[PDB]
């Protein structure tokens, strides 16, 4: 989903808010930012209710304006209300009832989603691979800035996991694939306009394709 | 005309979805209170340190932990949540990793602690894959032109820390005395160990 979060490459922010070493103050800044990652995993591994892909695609679905204004762990508070809502197991009106007043969610899912590819490349570290160039309206794992883009593989995971576009929308199909370390020059994502020297992206076999 | 939405204070409606959850029988007994101090106490860039540590004073678990992090992780029991598939990433006189998390906020929570607020900021986000010498100079850290700069974007499930050069002063450090000056930022890869003057 090409939406806001998709936020490397923009330009036009200032300075990142720390110096090295500097204080972070306490894990917990207020006494309810422990409460969405704790109800999430209430959500995944107590109830079975939705995977942790699907907490990210629900972040993903906030109002755009929404999503740039929020404080990142009031994201997840409203992304896992969402997906309670969503999968019948809360109501809205009672989540208002009892926070006292607005709790807009996320919006409606405007995908529902797509399965694991049936056709796709065991790649080995060395090779030079192209991200397709494909545009997945709901949940993918992979930025903008690497699609169309080549690369060699750095690393092959010797662990498979679901496919994020399937299990970020619930469905039966995610299968499981590795992932692939693809190293890009600087230069291939961002012409003469960068400082760096390499990004590597960790990208589902399913994202890939041989180069040429 | 792009205003806000009207919402009840933040804290109101995250204590409204525990109860509404709690109230149905869906959270057991003390289990938000348990992760509260599982991410307050045991998840740790402390940790991470002590893996660096032996990483430097230790050629066999250097090699260990560069080609089979999660195994060398594992032998300390610091595997868990957001940090099943662990992948250091060694820095060298030619280079200097750094990582991110450009869609989200993923993070090697066991060993790293939980990400702090800059980390998850958009400025973060959207900047170091993009200037990651200009980030890291404004940060506090000077990398010099004749070093590679890497960012790793954590987009799936691999979760990286960065192996730091060892500064030179350090030569003969106990582990205890090498871990005090692995902080989380030289673990997430934005600034390099200090050794006091
Ligand atoms: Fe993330
Ligand atoms: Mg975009
Ligand atoms: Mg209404
Ligand atoms: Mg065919």
């Amino acid at each position: 989903m090409d939406g806001v979060h998709d936020l490397a490459g923009v330009q036009g922010f200032g300075k990142v808010p720390h110096t090295v070493n500097a204080d972070i103050g306490p894990t917990f800044h207020a006494e309810w930012e422990h409460l969405p990652y704790s109800l999430m995993f209430a959500g995944v591994a107590e109830l079975g209710a939705f995977s942790v892909d699907e907490v990210r695609y629900v972040v993903e679905r906030m109002e755009p304006r929404h999503y740039m204004m929020t404080p990142y762990y009031e994201r997840y508070v409203i992304g896992v209300a969402t997906l309670m809502v969503e999968k019948g197991i809360l109501t809205q009106d009672e989540l208002e009832s009892l926070a006292g007043g607005p709790f807009p969610l996320s919006r409606p899912s405007e995908s529902e989603g797509r399965p694991a590819p049936v056709e796709t490349t065991t790649f080995e570290v060395g090779q030079r691979v192209r991200v397709r160039d494909e545009y997945v309206p709901g949940h993918i794992r992979m930025p903008a800035y690497c699609r169309g883009r080549v690369g060699t593989i750095s690393h092959r995971t010797t662990e498979k996991w679901p496919f994020p576009d399937a299990i970020g929308h619930g469905r039966n199909d995610a299968g499981e694939e590795p992932t692939y370390h693809v190293k890009f020059a600087a230069e291939e994502l961002f012409g003469s306009d960068t400082d760096g020297g390499s990004v590597v992206v960790d990208l589902f076999e399913g994202y890939l394709e041989p180069a040429a | 005309e792009n205003a806000a939405p009207a919402q009840a204070p933040v804290s109101d409606r995250a204590w409204a979805l525990f109860r509404a959850l709690d109230g149905k029988g869906l959270v057991p007994d003390g289990y938000v209170e348990g992760w509260k101090k599982t991410f307050e106490e045991d998840f740790s860039p402390r940790r991470g340190a002590e893996l660096v540590a032996r990483a430097w004073t230790d050629p066999e678990f250097r090699q260990l932990l560069l080609t089979d992090g999660t195994a060398a992780v594992a032998q300390y029991g610091y595997l868990g949540p957001q940090g099943e598939y662990i992948v250091a990433v060694e820095d060298t006189p030619t280079l200097k990793n750094v990582i991110v998390c450009s869609l989200c906020a993923c993070t090697a929570w066991p060993i790293l602690g939980l990400p702090p607020t800059w980390y998850k900021s958009f400025e973060y986000r959207a900047r170091v894959v993009r200037e990651p010498r200009k980030v890291l100079s404004e940060m506090g850290t000077e990398i010099a032109s004749d070093i590679e700069i890497r960012v790793y974007d954590t987009t799936a499930e691999t979760r990286y820390m960065v192996l730091p050069q060892r500064p030179a002063g350090t030569e003969g450090w106990s582990q205890e005395q090498l871990q005090e000056i692995v902080t989380k930022d030289c673990l997430i890869g934005v600034a390099i160990p200090q050794v006091p003057t």
